[PDB]
């Protein structure tokens, strides 16, 4: 897609993951873990609802009838109303539908982009201290515990703690 | 060493259409066509007449099926099928116009024309076709007019209303067309039968049509209705010798109110905005494939059964 | 030790305009507005009647341009400019409706309505206006009754149509306007003439006015045509003492068709589902630039010679 | 552009590329060579298909003559047909306008998007064994003969066969 | 040792919607509908036509009020409220046709019928309520026949206007009710009042309407007005023997018009192209919510106060 | 939003730069300093205009009068009237108010990506003399003067004059 990261480099969505639309897998010595990332769900999320608000604000034009259910039209101007009444229909049909076409190409990008976003967050908090995997991973060159891996979860994480000890690594 | 991002998906995605894609696939997605209905009229909040067998032009006239709708005030008037408006057989000129006009408004009040006839017409005749309480009566806001004694000349008449309110009238008069010499010769004389009604905005002249044709209701006669309206202050005269069928009453409509034509039962407890043949219409949502004729404030109509918009991200399962 | 990335380009491409730019460079694009037609009536796969010379309303009342016309069955209707309703010469209240329902058909049958007449009528008025096979003759579907005896009167008459069928029908019958009075006179006699039709949806009188007026294929006179629809079970009746330009026939309409105006030549071997005065159109393109007016199932009209829709990226050549 | 590739850091396309929309030019021991991508060619044809399957999709709605072509129209309901039809037609115009003006805006950014998402899948494909020139070339730092080269192509180099030889030379 | 990258602010931005956000503050942003307009009626560049107390049918017919607009050319024509049409009483069958056809129009001709009347015809009545110079006059462009000889009969008269030029010609006509019999005697005689109108493209006739009614302007009697189109080439004849008002003059349209109803005062120092009721908008914006009814070149009418395009980022302060 | 920059990963916008859209502060031994960049400004401004022009075409469909102001109009025409006017009006609302939203969406999304291209073409430019500080900062590990400076912000910074000493003080 236009982002690259969803149905692009990350391979697959997270079947398992029920409390966001993002989020962190880690492995470590510990164990493995998943948690969902707060900030970019809600951002996807309140993008979505913007536009179901969108959807179902309402005007207030009051139509009267123009065509009798019980009784017959003069034929001249009954074939008038039909032609207008179509004519109206067809442009309804083709703007539902190119707001429909248009708008789910939008929030497919949308979410793509708050992914994307996420991934460069993480990024640029690991400075030197890690190397991207191209499936969505970051491979961390230091000693990073259950601990270490939350710090970076929750936008703490304190690169020039652990710089030392990961160049060293990232050269061998 | 190793952190992973990633993203959710489900098991049972949903297919929308993108702009480079009919097939996609997403987490989830909601619909913005409405298909559902309510099969009943939804009147709450709503001071509502509901016409039954009356016909919205026999409010004006009177026919007797229309005796509970000759006054009132409405927001919303309701129009079924097969409604009378003839008990007498006929019709009116410009009848869809003024169907239109009564369902525009929000009620009806009365006001006499003060006519009164010299003792040789009888203003008192009947019909069979327009029954009351077992007797053979007539329109309520009409007279028919004929001479007192069979075969004698109907006079030349004149009769002039007066409209002092501060708004137009609504004036309707019959023509009666016989359906033989004879008949015309009986009701009317013999002389050759003219109808000129005249204001100062509107003239026209009428003869009555005679001659052999169907029974409808057991009458092979005919009545048909015209009208105009008459401006504040101004004066509507009829000059005749047979065959009007002369206002006791015109009529004046007020305010506005929304008229509606179904059959669908009334309910006081859901509130609508949207109606149509089959009920109400009761969505947020901005498009509907129910009816491309609808009343009120509505969704608009589209050929489409479905338009599903996606609520959520691709759906790349496992 | 390098690797570069890049894109193609061509020498030059096409201009397309966005949302932020009107003279875009991209190396492919697509027009979106068809500025062609078929100069021709695609006509495979549609059952089709081509009226030449007969105009619609001929084919009701039988003008002789109509003779193959008078009854048949159809999907699409197509009138030519110039086509011939009237032989002998005269019009048709609310033709342009009535010239709409035979379009909107898919065809006409023909039911004989039985009148006969007195010996002291003769029905077999022609005119050398309306010529069949070099000789007088008259519009196919009517008759043109006259006095038998040059200068007596009309006698009264009854004419009743019965309605047996399960569909509504057509009936179209003739009022005839003399030139002079002498001519009234010899044609019906010196009576005052009346003509008063009545169904039991329908009543009306008709008057002959004597009048000099110019030429019009060689005829002073006027016949003038009116219609209107005899419902299932239902009876219409014409009294009338001369004038009056009976029916033999009506008409019923069957069924859907699309009318088409054009002189465009058929085709047979090509389909489409658009035409238009000059012909057919068909493209997969959703908008038209070739007319306003058309009929079928349409690319949407557009204000625009052209409208490119890029089918490549920007293009930035060497 | 938006993604800031074409007609952004890359400078100019290749008019020699006709078997492909984006692709390759190399330069090593051996000389150049040119080879076009498969893939991200055929992600945005597919994406531009798409889209000309969505312009030609019909509408069944069959439209009646309202005015006649051979005779003339009473002038009041001429004049409304008139201006209802002038109106359909001003809505279809813009209509018109709006969605080739948005297609075509959206297509151009849709290909800027592939050329980045190639970019980025060949950036971490390396890793720490080249570097960007920032003109859309990467800079290798190692003996990378047409076999090499195939395999960056062919999306299966593996950076660790080259790293140790790589890092040396970045770091002189 | 450290660049910083960035972008600019604002310390008070603007709130515009977008697709996700209904308030996205933006730094700059501008408004797309227009709520002004001038009150006045732009004319520069425009040959203009205003009718005064003049209404459009009054031009044709020859209206005291209309003596300064008789014949003229222009490419833009102003109606204002209350213009006179009718001095004498009455009104034109089909006037909103004729209204929009005078209004479409870019001018008026007018030739002369050379209708000239037998010595026991008076060709000079007038009246009252049509003054010129102080005196009871009449239409200009037609004349009022009546019998010479008070209550002796109206003869049978043919009038023909022919119709030489190389475009269609309007005529117009008027058929005189009285408002009772005794006037109608005095002024036509006690025969029956028949009037044939026929070209070759068109007849009808007319029964003049006699009864009582109100004043307007002093006279119960009437005055109705008829009018048909007469091709290049083609005669029309006036049989009649009593009640038509007949031409003197017939007219002529001439191009292509603009017609304005308003009564916003002429501004000749500001060009425009789009009109309404309360003045003239001259915007380039697309949209306008002042006005449903417009004329011109119109950016379209919306129901909305206000819309703002964002013309600068995402408003981020400090 | 889109792109990630504005209210991004930049933090807020700079009320003090009144000369530009974009632009650079820097800190070194001589002090502090803010720049505008003009091509970034420019390639911005010149792509609303675009969309400005866009709004004030004029289409030139002339329109008569369907409706008297001074006279009435008959009942049922008059309804037909009002229905299609009202029905015509409904679009015309629902066109602007979709019109606007859409660019405004578009406009914003611009802006952010064009803060994007200026932070990417700086950071290649800059190569491996910097590093990232995730608040769209780069702190450059060498003596940078300002006629360094002014280098970056003109485009013409060489990156092999100083990767000597930066790579010295990236590892220590
Ligand atoms: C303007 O547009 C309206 C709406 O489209 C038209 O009104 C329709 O007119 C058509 C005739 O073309 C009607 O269709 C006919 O319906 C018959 C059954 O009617 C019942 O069922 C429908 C179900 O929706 C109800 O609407 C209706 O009230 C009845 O309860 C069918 O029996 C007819 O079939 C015909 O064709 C077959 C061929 O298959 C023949 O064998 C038969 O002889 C038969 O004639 C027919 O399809 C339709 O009912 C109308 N719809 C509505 C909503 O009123 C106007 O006529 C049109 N005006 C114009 C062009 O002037
Ligand atoms: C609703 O809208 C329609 C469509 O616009 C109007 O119909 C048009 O009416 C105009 C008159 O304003 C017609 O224009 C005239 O055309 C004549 C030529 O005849 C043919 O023209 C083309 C040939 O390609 C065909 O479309 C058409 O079928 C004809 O066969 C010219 O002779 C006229 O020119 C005259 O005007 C100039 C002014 O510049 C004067 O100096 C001269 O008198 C000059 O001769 C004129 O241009 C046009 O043909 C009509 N179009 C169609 C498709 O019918 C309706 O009138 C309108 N309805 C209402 C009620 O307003
Ligand atoms: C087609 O639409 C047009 C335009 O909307 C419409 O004309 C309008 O009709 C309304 C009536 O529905 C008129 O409104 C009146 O105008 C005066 C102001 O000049 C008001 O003060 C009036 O108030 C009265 O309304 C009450 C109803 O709630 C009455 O009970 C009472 O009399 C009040 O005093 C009233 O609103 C209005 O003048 C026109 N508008 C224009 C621009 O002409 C037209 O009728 C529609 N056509 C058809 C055939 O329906
Ligand atoms: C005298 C009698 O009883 N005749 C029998 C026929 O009944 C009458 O038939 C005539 C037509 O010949 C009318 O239809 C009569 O209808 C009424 C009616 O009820 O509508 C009677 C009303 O009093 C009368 N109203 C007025 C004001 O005159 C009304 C009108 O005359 C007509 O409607 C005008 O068109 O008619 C009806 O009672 C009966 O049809 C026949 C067959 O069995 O037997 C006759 O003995
Ligand atoms: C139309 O004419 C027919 C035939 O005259 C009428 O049919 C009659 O129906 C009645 C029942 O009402 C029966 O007594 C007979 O079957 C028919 N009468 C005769 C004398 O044959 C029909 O009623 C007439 N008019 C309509 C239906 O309006
Ligand atoms: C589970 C846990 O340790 N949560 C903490 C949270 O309390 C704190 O607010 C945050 C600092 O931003 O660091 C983390
Ligand atoms: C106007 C109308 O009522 N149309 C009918 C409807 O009654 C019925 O439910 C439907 C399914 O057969 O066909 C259609
Ligand atoms: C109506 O009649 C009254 C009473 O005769 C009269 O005074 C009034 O002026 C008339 N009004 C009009 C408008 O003719
Ligand atoms: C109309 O009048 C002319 C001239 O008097 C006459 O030749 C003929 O009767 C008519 N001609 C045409 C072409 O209508
Ligand atoms: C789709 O399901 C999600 C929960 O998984 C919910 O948030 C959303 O409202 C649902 N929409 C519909 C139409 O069911
Ligand atoms: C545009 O040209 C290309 C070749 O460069 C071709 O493949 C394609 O079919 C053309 N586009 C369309 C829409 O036909």
């Amino acid at each position: 897609g236009l982002f690259g990261a969803i149905a692009g480099f990350i391979e697959n969505g997270w079947e398992g993951m029920v409390d966001g639309w993002y989020g962190f897998r880690h492995q470590n010595a510990q164990g493995t873990g998943q948690a969902a990332d707060y900030k970019s769900t809600q951002a996807a999320i309140d993008q979505i609802t913007g536009k179901l608000n969108r959807l179902i604000e309402k005007t207030n034009t009051e139509f009267e009838s123009i065509e009798s259910e019980f009784s017959e039209i003069e034929h001249q101007i009954g074939n008038v109303i039909n032609w207008t009444k179509d004519s109206i229909t067809d442009i309804w049909t083709y703007q539902a539908e190119l707001l429909v076409a248009m708008e789910n190409q939008h929030t497919i990008d949308m979410a793509d982009s708050e992914m994307l976003n996420l991934y460069e967050r993480v990024r640029k908090q690991l400075r030197q201290n890690a190397e991207e995997d191209g499936k969505g991973c970051f491979e961390i060159y230091h000693a990073c515990d259950d601990s270490c891996m939350e710090s970076i979860r929750n936008n703490t994480y304190d690169h020039s703690q652990y710089r030392e000890e990961a160049l060293l690594n990232r050269l061998n | 060493d190793k952190i992973c991002l990633g993203h959710h998906a489900v098991a049972n995605g949903t297919i929308v259409k993108t702009l480079t894609n009919e097939q996609e696939e997403v987490t989830n997605a909601t619909e913005t066509v409405e298909s559902t209905s309510l099969d009943r009229l939804c009147m709450k909040g709503r001071s509502h007449k509901d016409l039954g067998n009356c016909h919205p032009i026999g409010m004006l006239i009177g026919t007797p099926a229309c005796d509970l709708h000759l006054t009132g005030t409405w927001d919303t008037l309701i129009e079924r099928e097969n409604a009378i408006a003839y008990c007498y057989p006929g019709a009116t000129v410009n009848e869809e116009a003024l169907r239109q006009k009564i369902m525009e408004s929000g009620g009806i009040s009365k006001i006499s024309t003060g006519f009164t006839y010299g003792s040789s017409i009888n203003s008192a005749g009947t019909t069979k076709a327009c029954m009351r309480n077992g007797g053979n009566s007539f329109y309520a806001e009409l007279k028919w007019l004929v001479s007192k004694s069979k075969g004698q000349n109907f006079p030349q008449t004149t009769n002039t209303y007066r409209n002092t309110d501060t708004a137009e009238h609504l004036i309707m008069w019959g023509i009666h067309h016989p359906s033989s010499t004879q008949e015309k010769n009986d009701l009317y004389g013999t002389q050759s039968l003219s109808i000129s009604v005249g204001s100062s905005t509107y003239q026209s002249n009428f003869v009555p049509v005679v001659g052999a044709r169907p029974q409808v209701n057991g009458q092979s006669g005919r009545i048909d209705f015209h009208w105009t309206l008459v401006q504040p202050g101004d004066n509507i005269t009829f000059s005749h010798n047979g065959g009007l069928i002369a206002p006791s009453r015109v009529s004046k409509l007020i305010g506005r109110g929304l008229g509606i034509q179904s059959d669908a039962p009334i309910d006081n407890n859901c509130e609508s905005k949207c109606f149509w043949r089959g009920g109400s219409i009761n969505t947020r949502l901005p498009f509907q494939n129910l009816s491309p004729r609808t009343v009120g404030q509505c969704p608009k109509y589209v050929n489409k059964k479905s338009l599903m918009l996606a609520t959520g991200m691709r759906n790349v399962p496992e």
